[PDB]
């Protein structure tokens, strides 16, 4: 029943302050150090240092020296690190993770929190634009639609609100001109479309954009 | 400051075989190592630490040894739930993670199943134009896709996007976008993407004519 409870993702501008927090559950507090992690996109995991909450003794990678501070708040079982003076170089995944019990200097962690998704990016909040794949001209016909040109992640696509489901695929969105872009399909039999209505159901929610897309022959 | 460095970046297994990763740290660690799981959108799993020791609960097919300044992982009798990214770390001094080791299951090989989209009269009418390309249900990852305008290759100006492996049949999806301007996307009538793969000695060819 141990528990580290983080917040979801935030959103910062270069030059910005971040102030992380972990909130421990399930065991005593002093008697575990804390460590924090630091994972980039598609890279490996980073160490960047650890605390004694019974007397905030710290050590520390050297790389993260006048950019992390880590501290505690003993009465709420609280664990913080706050990174400084923040650059895109910054924009990563932040774990807190529980250190097995031990007296020594240095040891391994054991349980790990979900993690704090931070961006650090000047981009704003910017609206898909959302357009139906159709095909040219076969039993099985894939369809798709292409979710261009939003900010900031994440969006979802279902498809007839939900009640085609099997054959959905959804791809990651990838950066072009410094928005995001996805697609996703379906594949459906050539009996069902165009015979009856598919409509692409595309949420945005950090814009409210909701659009719901028939998919019909190209002109 | 100690240095790990963790091999393999990534490995096929087969159900039911034999992983191993190894690590090698720059001075003696006194098997102060340990080894975690990690999988998309969760927290790492501590597996193993003092090079051998199994947390209660670990399966019994992971196991580890070593001693001085090199160390190895294994997993034996693999199963599916074990496809995952893995990570040593060094606590003897500091603390310093390997670069991580991604494990994928080998499978039955497939042929992608390709469809090609023209651009939609909506997006026309912004001045851009995008050409899209899926290719569904194959193995290896390992594909080559190639976009052919009028004829002749085009390299630039497309973006890739890979799914994860999947968890029902092991086998991979992709997406291949060729963005352009709208009055480029008009000089030409002939829009094709083929894919060269392990399954198929000619390519797999998906095409479209613009005025048809």
């Amino acid at each position: 029943q141990v528990q580290l409870q983080q917040p979801g993702a935030e959103l910062v501008m270069p030059g910005a302050s971040v102030k992380l927090s972990c909130k421990a559950s399930g065991y005593t507090f002093t008697s575990y150090w804390m460590h924090w992690v630091k994972q980039r996109p598609g890279e490996g995991l980073e160490w960047i240092g650890e605390i004694d909450p019974s007397d905030s003794y710290t050590n520390d990678n050297q790389k993260f020296k006048g950019k992390a501070t880590l501290t505690v708040d003993k009465s709420s079982s609280t664990a913080y690190m706050q990174l400084s003076s923040l650059t895109s170089e910054d924009s990563a995944v932040y774990y807190c993770a529980r250190r097995l019990y031990s007296n020594s200097y240095y040891y391994a962690m054991d349980y790990w929190g979900q993690g704090t998704s931070v961006t650090v990016s000047s981009a704003k909040t910017t609206p898909p634009s959302v357009y139906p794949l159709a095909p040219g001209s076969n039993s099985m016909v894939t369809l798709g639609c292409l979710v261009k040109g939003y900010f900031p992640e994440p969006v979802t696509v279902t498809w007839n609100s939900g009640s085609l489901s099997s054959g959905v695929h959804t791809f990651p969105a990838v950066l072009q001109s410094d928005l995001y872009t996805l697609s996703s399909s379906v594949t459906v039999p050539s009996s069902t479309w165009p015979s009856q209505t598919v409509t692409c159901n595309v949420a945005h929610p950090a814009s409210s954009t909701k659009v719901d897309k028939k998919i019909v022959p190209r002109d | 400051d100690i240095q790990m460095t963790q091999s393999p970046s990534s490995l096929s297994a087969s159900l039911g075989g034999k992983v191993t990763i190894t690590c090698k740290a720059s001075q003696d660690i006194k098997k102060y190592i340990a080894w975690y799981q990690h999988k998309p959108g969760k927290g790492p799993r501590l597996l193993i630490h003092y090079t051998s020791t199994l947390q209660p609960g670990i399966p019994s097919r992971f196991s580890g040894s070593g001693s001085g300044r090199d160390y190895s992982f294994s997993i034996s009798n693999l199963e599916p739930v074990d496809i995952a990214t893995y990570y040593c770390l060094q606590y003897d001094n500091l603390l310093t993670f390997g670069a991580g080791t991604k494990l994928e299951l080998k499978r039955a090989d497939a042929a992608p199943t390709v469809s090609i989209f023209p651009p939609s009269s909506e997006q026309l009418t912004s001045g851009g134009a995008s050409v899209v390309c899926f290719l569904n249900n194959f193995y290896p990852r390992d594909i080559n896709v190639k976009w052919k305008i009028d004829g002749s290759e085009r390299q630039n100006g497309v973006l890739n996007s890979w799914t994860d492996q999947d968890s029902k049949d092991s086998t991979y999806n992709m997406s291949s976008t060729l963005t352009l301007t709208k009055d480029e996307y008009e000089r030409h009538n002939s829009y094709t993407c083929e894919a060269t793969h392990k399954t198929s000695t000619s390519p797999i060819v998906k095409s479209f004519n613009r005025n048809e």
